[PDB]
RNA sequence: AGCUUUGCGCAGUGGCAGUAUCGUAGCCAAUGAGGUCUAUCCGAGGCGCGAUUAUUGCUAAUU
RNA sequence: AAGGUAAGUAU
């Protein structure tokens, strides 16, 4: 009740502290794994003869 | 104290070198971007209810919710008490 | 729940459905005091800004505005219905009732996905869209 | 009946016994091949 | 008289990368921006916001 | 008892 009308008006607005990158990040592209992974996986199955 | 303008060739008093250079190299792309921004924020319809409508809705909620508000406690949906 | 716009008579609901030509008119039928409606309205409030490009959300009290109770079978604590260009867009949620969402959701992304699917299907000119998620079960384990 | 997964997993105790026997056999074969200055072939370590 | 250095333009050829390029009548900044290493030493932009197919145009198809 | 409705345009 004792909050004056000036105090009521002087209430600040809430501003976000996160920057542009945090709030609205650019779309994160998804890419396939490099072919070296398949190459090394198929090389893993290879075994010596001695 | 007149210094020749490197961008226009005219003479400006030295009290206005930095401001003249900053304004002189101002991209019109800034002007069109600002005009676009002004057009966007002055044409989007408000999504949330106005303040008086929020207050009226909260008053109706308090009237119909006596398990939270009021003195006497009626059922969850009833308004008599 | 109280931050959303409210419609106070059937004519207002009709005008809100008629006014929007390029956005889905999401209207929640229920009571601001019902806990299920409180949950649904909180979910709708969390997404109201996000979907404002292709959806508008209104709340209607079925006691203050009983003009659609018999028509739309609004005899559930909470009900969410979708309209696009003066046409009620049904959705195949897998619940057996394809006309409305009669429960309260908990995921904002769920409701956003449903709104987006309704928007796309209605833009293509379809009266029924298939929900990306089935609701024949609550997936509780 | 569809096969049960247990019938095709060798128990730990039998597998440890087999490991001991197999590695003793491999040690014997390796020592034999050293005497011939020969490298163990895949066919030598076939039953193992 | 040739030769040659630096900076600025204007073009030509060629190479490389599109998780990046810009915009700043927003703010701060050699009266010091920003400092994990080298600190009685380093020395230049930083931040916020906005644009976008992580620069933008035409052209050709399908439409 | 349900979670099993195509959305239609014509007659």
């Amino acid at each position: 009740a004792e909050v004056t009308e000036e105090e009521w008006l002087s209430i600040p607005e809430v501003g976000d502290a996160r920057n542009k990158r945090q709030r609205n990040p650019r779309y994160e592209k998804l890419t396939p794994v490099p072919d070296s992974f398949f190459a090394k996986h198929l090389q893993t199955g290879e075994n010596h003869t001695s | 104290e007149y210094l020749v303008s490197p961008i226009t060739g005219e003479k400006i008093p030295a009290s206005k070198m930095q401001e003249h250079m900053r304004i002189g190299l101002l991209d019109p792309r800034w002007l069109e971007q600002r005009d676009r921004s002004i057009r966007e924020k002055q044409s989007d319809d408000e999504v949330y209810a106005p303040g008086l409508d929020i207050e009226s809705s909260l008053k109706q909620l308090a009237e119909r919710r006596t398990d939270i508000f009021g003195v006497e406690e009626t059922a969850i949906g009833k308004k008599i008490g | 729940s109280y931050m959303l716009p409210h419609l106070h008579n059937g004519w207002q609901v009709d005008q809100a459905i008629l006014s929007e030509e390029d956005r889905v008119v999401v209207i929640r039928f229920g009571h601001d005091w019902d806990p299920t409606c409180m949950k649904m309205d909180e979910v709708l409030y969390s997404i109201a800004e996000k979907v404002k490009n292709f959806a508008v959300i209104y709340l209607v009290d079925i006691t203050e505005v009983p003009d659609f109770n018999k028509m739309y079978e609004l005899y559930d604590p909470c009900t969410v219905m979708f309209f696009f260009r003066n046409k009620h867009i049904m959705i195949d949620l897998g619940t057996g009732n394809n006309n409305k969402i009669n429960w309260a959701m908990e995921d904002k992304q769920e409701m956003v996905d449903i709104i987006e699917t309704v928007y796309r299907g209605a833009r293509k000119g379809r009266g029924l869209v298939v929900s990306p998620k089935d609701y024949s079960t609550k997936y509780r384990y | 009946l569809i096969p049960n997964l247990y019938r095709y997993i060798q128990p730990w105790e039998s597998e440890f016994i087999d490991s001991q026997r197999v590695w003793a056999e491999y040690a014997l074969k390796r020592q034999e091949a050293i005497a011939q200055n020969r490298r163990l072939t895949l066919e030598d370590l076939e039953d193992s």
